[PDB]
């Protein structure tokens, strides 16, 4: 009950909680590189071999 | 299965290689599946000697031959990694994707990380033995064009496993060599840094009482 | 050292004898005097890093005991 005064005082300095204001108002990207690699391997190969 | 199912392979390899010694099919996916899966995990986890032995000098895998196409592809990969035959590495990499990774329920989700992770391990390996290489040399060995290699290398380098640069105008590939007392120094401070932070966090807490 | 130094002044000014033994011994001191830019100097620096390194790990280690 002691800590409680402080928790309410902080919230008020924020105003509400923004936390809930936002939803009301509104190499992890790396593509599988296997598909691109397949194309690469094959074009190089064709030329290499028949060179 | 619980481990395989998630991304972490470290744990799986350790239980699933052991199931080679003893398998029971009771309410469990047949032994042939376990042979294939043990091999995939195998590659990702153990270092040179040990891993090689575990995924090759195993009597069981040799006795079982290549009876289905999927177990073939993965074993072919294993051969080429170990044998340092880097021409056939890339064809073998593509086969394993189509026929091992996707039939698998478990590695469906993890196809993306796995196949990419293999291109990095293999490249590291070639570079380790060489002070310097040429782009034209390196390129040829794998069976990709010179341009292609460069692009795909530029992904691996800042992420850092290759430990390398390309002096482009000259076309040579240099491999930074801080493996020594310097290495051991750098690692040791970072680990020290990690202990230092924890002490503060805990210190500050008790101190309030 | 100071005693050696004022003694040398007296030899060439106040006619204390030329005792060849004393002078003879001083040559070893100048020949076997340390030098810098030797690869020994580089060697000392490697050792210096080692000892400070161990000092820090041990320093942190005491911080843990007292905190218990």
């Amino acid at each position: 009950t002691k800590k409680k005064n402080e928790e309410i005082n902080k919230k008020s300095l924020e105003e509400d909680d923004e936390f809930e204001d936002f939803p009301i108002d509104t190499d992890d990207v790396e593509v599988d590189d296997d598909f691109t690699n397949e194309l690469k391997a094959e074009l190089d190969r064709y030329k290499r071999e028949n060179q | 299965i619980h481990c395989l199912a998630v991304r972490n392979f470290k744990e799986a390899a350790k239980l699933l290689v052991d199931s080679l010694a003893t398998f029971t099919s009771i309410e469990l996916t047949s032994y042939e599946s376990i042979a294939t899966y043990a091999s995939v995990t195998g590659l990702f986890t153990l270092e040179r000697t040990d891993l090689k032995s575990k995924v090759i000098d195993s009597p069981e895998l040799l006795s079982l031959i290549s009876t289905t196409a999927a177990l073939q592809s993965i074993s072919s990969l294993t051969i080429s990694l170990y044998a340092s035959d880097y021409a056939s590495y890339f064809p073998y990499l593509l086969e394993t994707y189509a026929n091992v990774l996707i039939p698998c329920k478990y590695l469906n989700r993890h196809a993306d990380f796995f196949v990419r992770e293999m291109r990095r391990k293999v490249y590291a390996q070639l570079l380790e033995s060489y002070k310097t290489l040429s782009l034209k040399s390196m390129a040829s060995a794998f069976g990709v064009s010179v341009a292609f290699l460069d692009n795909d290398l530029g992904k691996f380098i800042p992420n850092k496993q290759l430990n390398c640069v390309i002096d482009r105008v000259n076309g040579i590939v240099e491999t930074n060599r801080p493996d020594n007392k310097n290495a051991q120094y750098h690692l040791l401070v970072k680990q020290g840094d990690g202990l230092l932070t924890k002490l503060q966090k805990y210190g500050a807490a008790v101190r309030l009482t | 050292l100071k005693d050696v130094v004022e003694y040398l002044d007296k030899v060439i000014n106040k006619e204390l004898p030329i005792n060849h033994t004393i002078l003879g011994k001083l040559q070893d001191v100048f020949n076997l005097l340390p030098n810098l830019g030797t690869p020994d100097d580089d060697e000392i620096d490697v050792e210096n890093h080692d000892r400070i390194n161990i000092s820090n790990n041990l320093q942190k280690a005491l911080t843990v005991k007292t905190n218990d």
